[PDB]
Parts: structure tokens; C-alpha cells; sequence
């Protein structure tokens, strides 16, 4: 796709030079964006791989600085 | 599809509190200059009450939609709540430093102020108005200038806005009872209000409408998205017995052959989680939302049957939809009763009136079966009024769990018997299969009182009265999902957590709210239409923004006779006070607002008799009528309905007396040369070429010194005589006093829209939790 050749193009020119803090880089806001889902519908455990979805749903009261600190990143 | 119509449902936001900045107005001010009677001008000028926006336009109707469009606009400004404090501002020629409501009210009293042409007594009057406070009461007091009717309207605004003091009491008389009485849960709070704080209350009126009566597709719509919200709250079943350390127990209550596990004699298929919560979840949200579901089941299956006795027990039977519980029935008492009395198997008939259980209630002689199916058979709902809501109740025997005693007895007795028609094998089956649910009796008296408990919880938390209806689309059930139930519980008691009702509650307040308002909007603009003799007006448009106000409908696929069947019932329909009232306001001074406006007239005289001019002083000397009285009239809406200008061309022709009545534009002449001439007498020649009347514009003869030819007037004796008058009135005078008003307010409220964010609410610890009958649920072992 499109967005697989941007990504591609955009790593291999820049993973020719730097090679210390690329993958820590581009790794490093997910740890953020999952505290910004809204969960309309989920999954639960019981036992090991046990499943009973829930229609329940569920907001994100996300503050103000982790947007500022995924700015920065 | 389904998280859809949840993520529509949760993202209705309140209504907006409003409160207005400014001041309705439609008039104005304005210099006009005053000509001395002879026609001659004054050195002097003078205010007159003018309108803002004059855009009037031509003919009777495309006026009364015009009002329409101006009522429509005033319930769009129509405010909830205002404080003058906001809008207020200083006088700059008050004695006192005071202030006004209105910068426009300012500039009025700054521009009045520095004209030559005004009295002291008006410059006086505007140095001693200013603003007042009294504390005490927390109300102020401000000057103001306005028309009568904007007067009218802003005091409306003022007397009839709608808050109500907030305290700490409210807040929880705003919970339902049942929880502020369940001991389950505990309540508190972190702030007290002051009595300066308010709140409004929102429109819980119920179904004005009937949807429940012979509209069931939208009733389908209405029903699924409450289930669907329903599911959203009931809990999960966070602690269950395992799934195969269970199986294994049946397995040797069963004795069946190794490795049969992956082939699951039919006792033992779909025993799993996510179907015991998928049938919990879905009974209690049917319950709620009143919504059929069906049962798809096996036959082969016989644990299915085992425990749909438990289901068609503990659930009416009214609940189901017919033939699939006739099904289920019919084979239960095929394969598990009668078989034990050596009874014929059955002859049951496919549309017959009586279901199973009824035809086998008094064909067998066993106390313990025939009560238990005479239960089944007579249970059905308690209608009951609660909080204002209608409710479906269940018995109080099902609650306190003591059915499943009865079914206990009845299939105590099955397993006494023998099956001496059949052979050994599928008496054992039988035997097993029911002493595999005899083994979960304690646990399923304490489901069933945790079901009860859960349901009457959350149904406390509704606002719209719950039918009993059946419906197009069910919802099924596969047995293996109660079979589930009914053998994965134990020990772990599930109660809603309060902010869980609490959401549910504002969900389902907002729902019924958006409901009323949107009723009352269309019911005004219906009724409003219908009393201003629109007639053209084909009223569908106005439903579908009904429709999509609600949003959980597809307008782009309902059809029009819905939607005129939906109007019909609106018609019927009481108008709420408020926009009742600014439509009698409107009403009683339509025509005034349309006896403004130098842009139209509301007709036109044609009297062939040299008749005089009027001592006007806006204008001198003009060719105008103000009373339309004496020569008879014609309507041209009429004449423009159904073209008949034979009428109207046979007057015209014989030179007859006649006025033409219509919102008319005209033009001005201030020529002397086209009195004399007489060229108002040329314009209605076209009406008998050409028969439209649309390209009418009457002339208006206003005569003074600006004119270029007054001179005859002051040098030959004659009054200004004319043909064919226009019949307009006249603007209207401007007194600073008489216009000022005192506008009251109340000085500095707060107002607080969410109404439970104040309260903080914990459950006590669920082993300890307790249900109505002041007796521990989730107790048997």
C-alpha cells in the first residue's frame, strides 16, 4: 500500500545512518495512543483463555500533559 | 451495527442551557422630519418607531409565512435563564454614574441627549435613570426603552424562564427511591450548595404519542437500541466454576466412554462461557426493554429441554414469541413427561389455541407437575406504576427464589417414576440429565434471585414506561446458553455498581427529554401552521427533522404515511405554555408589525370621486386610507387561488367603486405635475390585458416643499384632491418616556447543569449483599 511505502522509504534512508535509536524511537508513543481508544464492546478472561465479551462501553479521561509529553515525542 | 447505535445513544448531550446577551427588538428609532399642515417643513425634525429589516414580502400568504419564520426565530432566541448584569452598560449623561440593560438602549439615550430638538424634561428623565440592587432578595433592577411588544416579549423572557433553586436535597430526590432504600449501596457527598446555586428540570412526560400502537417498525428501532443500551449495563459474571473441571464431574455422573469429550453427547454441548453471560445479559436487557426473543434449540439435545424448565419458569411465557416455546414445550412433554406416566406420546396440532402445558395441565394426575405447569401457564407480569414509570413486575415468589422448589418437586417425582413404554437406556438418560440440574438446585435458587434482583435494579432506572408488546424482530436464545447458566455459577454475587445506574438512568433522562422537546417543536410549528391558513404547506419536512433529532432512525427509508399518520397524532397534541404564548403574542400584533413596514400595502382604494388628500405631518399632504370602510372589497389571494378576473374586469371596465385588498408594494411620487395629471388612475389597465396581478404598485402622492413644484399649493387655494387612495397606516411616534420600562432580574445565580457528579456512591462487600426480602442472596451451598 501507499502508507507501507512511505514507512518503507522513510526507515530504509534513515536506518543506513542511524542504527542506536530509530525502533526505541517510533516504539515509544504507542504506550500513549492506547490511552486514547474508547471502548465500545470488549473481551474478558476467566481461566487461561476463557472469553465473555461485554457491550460495555467505556470513555477516555485522558489529562492534558500526556498529550504535551506525545508532542515531544 | 450494534456498538453503532450505543455510540449514538451515549453521545446525546444534554439540553444547552441558554442565556441571551441582548434584547429581542424589532423596531427602531429613527429621524423622520414633520411637515406643517399646508405641506410646508419644519425647521424641526422628530423621532417615529420604524422597523428594523423591513423584508415584508408581497401577498397575504408568503406574509403569514413570513410570521411563521418570525416565531420560529423567537423560539430559537427563547432563553432558559438571564442575568441583566451581562448585558448592562454604562450611561454617559446618568447623574448617578447609573447604567442600562442595552448598549442600543444607550445609544438611544446618547443620541437623544445631544439633539438640539428635545426637550429638558427627556434630558432630565435620561440624567435621573439608572440601575437599582437590593441584596437581600438578590434582584436588580434596570432601565430599559423598547416597543410595546418588545416590551412584551423580553417581560415574557423575564416572568416565565425556567430554573429552579438547586440544594442538597434535590440531589437526591433526583435518584430513584428504590436505590436511596436498597442498603445495598451508600451515598454521600463532598460539597454543600448555597441557595444562590439553580438547576433546570427536565420534560419526563411520557409517550404522547403511542408508538406502542400500530407503529412497530419504529417501535422495533425504540425497543432494540434500549436492549442494546440494557446489555451495556448488566454485569458480567466475573466468577463462575471452571468449564472442565465441571464437565469431567458430568462426565462421570454420566459414565460415558473416554474421548467423547471432542464428540459431546449432546448433554454436554455448548456448556461454555460466553453464553452463560450471553443469556444472563440477554434475558434481564429483554425484560427491560421489552423485546421478544426466540428459542433455537435441538431435539436430540434433551439437557436443553431439561432446562428450559428453569427459563419458562422463572420468564413469562407472553415474553417468547408463540411457536417457539409451542416447540419447546411440545417436546418436553413428549420426551420427559408424559413418557414417565406411559401416556400417549401427543397429538398436538399446529394452529391450535391452547399451548402445550395447558392441554397437559389437566391431562395428568400428579400434584407436583400439574401445579408446576399451572404456574408456568398462569405466570405472567404485574403491571405497576413506580416513581411515575409503569413497570412489569414479577411475582414475588420468582424474586425470593421458591419456583424452583416446585421444579424440584416435579422432577423428583419424574425421576420416581418408570418409563415402562420406552426402554432402559433413555430412562436413564432422562434420570441423569435431571439429576445433573437436581445437584444445582441451591445454585439456581440464588440465580434466580440474583436476576430479580439485578432486573428490579436497573428497570429503577428507567424514565420511559416499558410496554408489554410483541415485536417484528426477536433476539434468540440458544438453550446450551441457559444449560450454561444453569451449570457454570456459584458463589459470586454480581450487584451494578452505582455509576453504572447512574449512567444508565442520564441516558435513558436525556433520551426521554430530546423525546418531549422535540414533540413540542413540532406540535408548535404544526399547529402554528394550521392557524395561520398555510395551506400550500405539505407538512412532512418538519417530521423528518423530528426523526433526525432522534437519533437512532434512518429517514432516508421510512416512508410518508408514517409520517402523515405521525402528524395526525400530532395535531392533537397541547401546545406547551411557552411557545403558546409567544405565538399569541404574535397573533394579537402580526398586523400591527404589517400595518409597518413602507415596503407593502394592504391595499388599494379606487373611487372614481375627486377625493382629498390627508394633513399627515411625516408625510404633508398624501393620498392615504387608514380604516378601509364604505366601498366594498376583493381579496386577491382569492383572485390568484382560482383566476376568475371576470369579476374584477367587469368593474374595471364600468368604472365602479371597489378596493383591492393584498400586501401591495407601492411607489412614491412626490410630484405635484402627477396629481394633477392623474397617473395612479393608469395602472390598472394591465389587469385586463394581461390577468395576472403581480406587477401592481400603487402610487402614494406625498406632497410638501420638497416636491419642486409646492408652490401652486401656497399661491392658488386648492387642498390636494384626488382619485383612487392607498390604504396604509401611518408610523407611529416616538415618546422617550412612555417607551422606558424597569426590567428586573435576579442578581448573580449559578447554574449547574449534571446533577449527580455531587454524589458519591460505593457498594457494601457482594457476600454480604442482600435483596428485598432483608435475606442474603448468593447463601446456598
Amino acid at each position: 500500500s501507499h502508507e507501507d511505502y512511505l514507512i518503507a522509504r522513510e526507515l530504509i534512508v534513515l536506518s543506513y545512518s542511524n542504527r542506536s535509536t530509530l525502533a526505541k524511537l517510533v516504539s515509544s508513543p504507542m504506550s500513549i495512543l492506547v490511552a486514547l481508544v474508547d471502548i465500545n464492546g470488549t473481551f474478558i478472561t476467566n481461566e487461561e483463555l476463557e472469553l465473555e465479551f461485554s457491550n460495555k462501553y467505556v470513555r477516555a479521561i485522558v489529562p492534558d500533559q500526556t498529550f504535551d509529553e506525545l508532542k515531544q515525542m | 451495527p450494534k456498538e453503532s447505535i450505543l455510540k449514538k445513544l451515549e453521545d446525546i448531550k444534554p439540553e444547552q442551557v441558554k442565556k441571551q446577551t441582548k434584547l429581542f427588538r424589532i423596531f427602531e428609532p429613527r429621524q423622520l422630519p414633520v411637515y406643517r399642515a399646508n405641506g410646508e417643513k419644519e425647521l424641526r425634525n422628530r423621532w417615529y418607531w420604524k422597523l428594523k429589516r423591513d423584508t415584508l414580502p408581497d401577498g397575504d400568504y408568503d406574509v403569514r409565512e413570513y410570521f411563521l419564520n418570525l416565531y420560529d426565530q423567537v423560539l430559537t432566541e427563547m432563553p432558559d435563564y438571564l442575568l441583566l448584569k451581562d448585558m448592562a452598560v454604562e450611561n454617559k449623561n446618568s447623574r448617578d454614574a447609573g447604567k442600562v440593560v442595552d448598549s442600543e438602549t444607550a445609544a438611544i439615550c446618547d443620541a437623544i441627549f445631544q439633539d438640539e430638538e428635545t426637550e429638558g424634561v427627556v434630558r432630565r428623565f435620561i440624567a435621573e435613570m439608572r440601575q437599582r440592587v437590593q441584596a437581600d432578595r438578590n434582584v436588580v433592577n434596570y432601565p430599559s426603552i423598547l416597543h410595546p411588544i418588545d416590551h412584551a416579549f423580553n417581560e415574557y423572557f423575564l416572568q416565565h424562564q425556567l430554573v429552579e433553586p438547586l440544594n442538597n436535597d434535590i440531589i437526591f430526590n433526583y435518584i430513584p427511591e428504590r436505590i436511596r432504600n436498597d442498603v445495598n449501596y451508600i451515598l454521600n457527598m463532598d460539597r454543600n450548595l448555597p441557595s444562590t446555586a439553580r438547576y433546570i428540570r427536565p420534560n419526563l412526560l411520557q409517550d404522547r404519542l403511542n408508538l406502542h400502537d400500530n407503529f412497530e417498525s419504529l417501535w422495533d428501532t425504540i425497543t432494540t437500541s434500549n436492549y442494546i443500551l440494557a446489555r451495556s449495563v448488566v454485569p458480567d459474571l466475573k466468577e463462575l466454576v471452571s468449564t472442565e473441571a465441571q464437565i469431567q464431574k458430568m462426565s462421570q455422573d454420566l459414565q460415558l466412554e473416554a474421548l467423547t469429550i471432542q464428540s459431546e453427547t449432546q448433554f454436554l454441548t455448548g456448556i461454555n462461557s460466553q453464553a452463560a453471560n450471553d443469556c444472563f445479559k440477554t434475558l434481564i436487557a429483554a425484560m427491560l426493554s421489552q423485546r421478544t426473543m426466540s428459542l433455537d434449540f435441538v431435539t436430540t439435545n434433551y439437557m436443553s429441554l431439561i432446562s428450559g424448565m428453569w427459563l419458562l419458569t422463572v420468564v413469562p411465557n407472553d415474553m417468547f414469541i408463540r411457536e417457539s416455546l409451542v416447540a419447546c414445550q411440545l417436546a418436553i412433554i413428549n420426551t420427559i413427561i408424559y413418557p414417565a406416566f406411559g401416556m400417549q406420546r401427543m397429538h398436538y396440532r399446529n394452529g391450535d389455541p391452547q399451548t402445550p402445558f395447558q392441554i397437559a395441565e389437566q391431562q395428568i394426575q400428579n400434584f407436583q407437575v400439574a401445579n408446576w405447569l399451572h404456574f408456568v401457564n398462569n405466570n405472567q407480569f404485574r403491571q405497576v406504576v413506580i416513581d411515575g414509570v409503569l413497570n412489569q413486575v414479577l411475582n414475588d415468589n420468582i424474586r425470593n427464589g421458591h419456583v424452583v422448589n416446585q421444579l424440584m418437586e416435579a422432577l423428583m417425582q419424574l425421576s420416581r417414576q418408570q418409563f415402562p413404554t420406552m426402554p432402559v437406556d433413555y430412562k436413564r438418560s432422562i434420570q441423569r440429565g435431571i439429576l445433573l440440574l437436581s445437584n444445582r438446585l441451591g445454585q439456581l435458587v440464588d440465580l434466580t434471585r440474583l436476576l430479580a434482583y439485578n432486573y428490579e435494579t436497573l428497570m429503577a432506572c428507567i424514565t420511559m414506561n416499558m410496554q408489554h408488546v410483541q415485536t417484528l424482530t426477536t433476539e434468540k436464545l440458544q438453550l446450551t446458553s441457559v444449560t450454561s447458566l444453569c451449570m457454570l455459577i456459584g458463589n459470586a454475587t454480581v450487584i451494578p455498581s452505582p455509576q453504572t445506574l447512574f449512567h444508565y438512568y442520564n441516558v435513558n433522562v436525556n433520551f426521554h427529554s430530546n423525546y418531549n422537546e422535540r414533540i413540542n417543536d413540532a406540535v408548535a410549528i404544526i399547529t402554528a401552521a394550521n392557524r395561520l391558513n398555510l395551506y400550500q404547506k405539505k407538512m412532512k419536512s418538519i417530521v423528518e427533522d423530528f426523526l433526525k433529532r432522534l437519533q437512532i432512525f434512518d429517514i432516508s427509508r421510512v416512508p410518508d404515511d408514517q409520517m402523515y399518520r405521525l402528524r395526525d397524532r400530532l395535531r392533537l397534541l397541547p401546545v406547551e405554555i411557552r411557545r403558546l404564548d409567544i405565538f399569541n403574542l404574535i397573533l394579537m400584533n402580526m398586523e400591527q408589525i404589517e400595518r409597518a413596514s413602507d415596503k407593502i400595502a394592504q391595499g388599494v382604494i379606487i373611487a372614481y370621486r375627486d377625493m382629498q388628500l390627508e394633513r399627515d405631518e411625516m408625510y404633508g399632504y398624501v393620498n392615504i386610507a387608514r380604516n378601509l370602510d364604505g366601498f366594498q372589497q376583493i381579496n386577491l389571494e382569492e383572485l390568484m387561488r382560482t383566476g376568475d378576473y371576470a369579476q374584477i374586469t367587469n368593474m374595471l371596465l364600468n368604472n365602479q367603486p371597489v378596493a383591492l385588498v393584498g400586501a401591495l408594494p407601492f411607489i412614491t411620487d412626490s410630484s405635484v405635475i402627477s396629481l394633477v395629471a392623474k397617473l395612479d388612475a393608469t395602472v390598472f389597465a394591465q389587469i385586463v390585458k394581461l390577468r395576472k396581478v403581480d406587477t401592481l404598485k400603487p402610487i402614494l402622492y406625498k406632497i410638501n416643499s420638497d416636491s419642486n413644484d409646492f408652490y401652486l399649493v401656497a399661491n392658488y387655494d386648492w387642498v390636494p384632491t384626488s382619485t383612487t387612495k392607498v390604504y396604509k397606516q401611518i408610523p407611529q411616534q416616538f415618546d422617550f418616556r412612555a417607551s422606558m420600562h424597569m426590567l428586573t432580574s435576579n442578581l448573580t445565580f449559578t447554574v449547574y447543569s449534571d446533577l449527580l457528579a455531587f454524589v458519591s456512591a460505593d457498594t457494601v462487600e457482594p457476600i454480604n449483599a442482600v435483596a428485598f426480602d432483608n435475606m442474603r442472596i448468593m447463601n446456598e451451598l
